[PDB]
């Protein structure tokens, strides 16, 4: 579990979330889908509250030190030197908190046709306020704005830390 | 913070002279709140 | 001299004009310029040109007579004496260099700075075109005092600050290349409306522009002598309590809030380190209504 660290430079003029969702996330997603994807994403500043604030520090994890060396995080990122800082120090970490995606209900009219094409009951208005239940919690965690690379759209990825120390990672990096 | 699936409901309705004091409400389930509200609306109105 | 007077108000010494945007091409930026209209409105750059141009100006006045209102003559004499001591000590060169460095590194571009491939700013003083700036090669935290043109502008602005001339006019223009048919980020306005809560951008003279307050806030981001600076290593905008909304920690909450420094400087007449003098003179440059109750 060798870990490479990136620090978001504060007091610049752009919120750290925009820098995360603009340049770092597509680059790491492309590097993950190019490579085995075994690298994991860690946020060693997470602080859940009434609102799930993200933090300021990015960590990437790998089983192999040479895998992180070949990932070449020092390479590229030559235009974000004034916003994020990379360091050439990689070491095995004692703690590695993984993050899991909490993808959920989409919308009313979005799910309307795909629920009527199988669930022919046409329930309509009642109990669909249950969706207003679930989002009420899910709109309290940290998320990332990401554009759909393939299907020409954009959506939000909601994530939360989990206690499972090992597993299979997604294309983005979540467990 | 407020627990998920639980809402604040006053035992004495505010529309019928309820009080905004600590001793006036108890948290209830997401369904039982609706049942109490519908029963009170049916009784009064 | 036992307390601050009932009325005390200082006018600002660095006035900034509102900005406006234009569209052009990098190879023909010296020839033509096209307006950048506003299209939940959201502005965007046209599909032919690929360069955005921002023009604005600064008016500078001397600091000594910049005091607007005061209630006691002894306080005015004490303030004038301390300002004279600061002038005789250094000569306003450090703050001048920091301001011209904030101009040079183009901190006023804000969100439009990120993602650009080339930036070039031109500053003209008294119909004299100074050499151009490559604003990309400028770290946001460095405060280098070695550029020749930076020193040339710094001497003039410091001389205008202290007592040498009654006014100075600075005109700044900048070309930033972001690509073709991209999106720019103008300023916004208040939303007291109960309906249509979408963003309403700033429409200055029909085109798209940026507020003068935003440019001034970007320019006066030179405070580094705050406590715990070695634990953070980034300049903050100059403010009374030193509050920074980017993080959420007031770097000068009680012991280094401007009121107690000015009280110790004037009423107690105690000597201060040069960092505190820099902070107090920067605050006086910004201006305010540092007034007091009847006690």
């Amino acid at each position: 579990m060798f870990s490479q660290i990136l620090i978001i430079k504060p007091g610049t003029g752009i919120s750290p979330n925009i820098i995360i969702s603009e340049d770092i996330f597509p680059v790491l997603h492309s590097l993950f889908v190019e490579h085995d994807k075994k690298f994991g994403i860690t946020f060693p500043a997470y602080s859940f509250d009434k609102k799930g604030h993200l933090g300021n520090i990015i960590e990437v994890l790998s089983e192999d030190k040479e895998a992180l060396a070949s990932l070449c995080l020092e390479e590229h990122l030559a235009e974000v030197t004034d916003y994020v800082k990379v360091k050439k120090e990689i070491t095995f970490t004692d703690d590695y908190v993984l993050f899991k995606r909490i993808r959920e209900e989409n919308q009313y009219e979005t799910t309307a046709r795909r629920m009527r094409k199988r669930g022919h009951t046409e329930l309509g208005r009642p109990l669909e306020m249950h969706i207003k239940k679930k989002n009420q919690q899910i709109f309290c965690h940290a998320y990332i704005k990401v554009k759909s690379a393939s299907t020409g759209q954009s959506y939000n990825i909601f994530l939360a830390p989990t206690d499972i120390k090992h597993g299979s990672f997604s294309a983005y990096g979540l467990l | 913070n407020i627990p998920v699936g639980y809402e604040v409901h006053h035992i004495v309705p505010l529309s019928q002279g309820g009080a905004d004091s600590i001793k006036n409400m108890i948290m209830l389930s997401i369904e039982h709140h609706e049942r109490v509200t519908e029963a009170h609306a049916s009784y009064f109105k | 001299l036992k307390s601050r007077p009932e009325n005390l108000s200082f006018a600002r010494c660095l006035n900034t004009t509102e900005a406006k945007f234009w569209q052009t091409d990098f190879l023909k930026r010296h020839t033509f310029k096209l307006p950048l209209l506003i299209t939940s409105q959201s502005c965007t750059l046209s599909t032919e040109c690929d360069t955005l141009r921002i023009d604005f100006g600064i008016k500078v006045l001397p600091v000594k007579e910049s005091m607007y209102s005061c209630s006691d003559y002894n306080y005015r004499t004490a303030i004038y004496q301390k300002i004279d001591e600061y002038i005789a000590e250094d000569g306003f060169l450090t703050l001048a260099k920091r301001y011209v460095n904030n101009i040079a590194n183009a901190r006023f571009l804000w969100r439009n700075r990120k993602g650009a491939e080339i930036i070039e700013t031109i500053v003209t003083i008294e119909d004299k075109e100074y050499p151009s700036f490559n604003s990309k090669s400028f770290n946001l935290d460095t405060f280098v005092e070695d550029n020749a043109t930076i020193n040339e502008i710094a001497q003039q602005i410091a001389d205008t600050f202290a007592g040498k001339r009654e006014y100075l006019n600075i005109y700044v223009t900048c070309f930033v290349k972001i690509g073709c048919a991209m999106e720019v980020y103008p300023s916004q306005e208040m939303t007291f409306d109960d309906d249509d809560k979408g963003k309403k951008l700033f429409k200055f003279e029909g085109s798209a522009g940026m507020h003068s307050q935003k440019i001034n806030n970007a320019l006066r981001t030179i405070d580094t002598w705050y406590p715990d600076y070695t634990t953070y290593e980034f300049p903050i905008p100059v403010e009374n309590y030193g509050a920074a909304r980017s993080i959420g920690i007031p770097f000068r909450p009680d012991t280094k809030s401007f009121y107690k420094l000015i009280d110790r400087m004037i009423l107690k007449n105690e000597d201060l380190p040069i960092e505190d003098k820099h902070y107090v003179m920067a605050i006086l440059i910004r201006g305010g209504m540092f007034s007091k109750k009847q006690e």
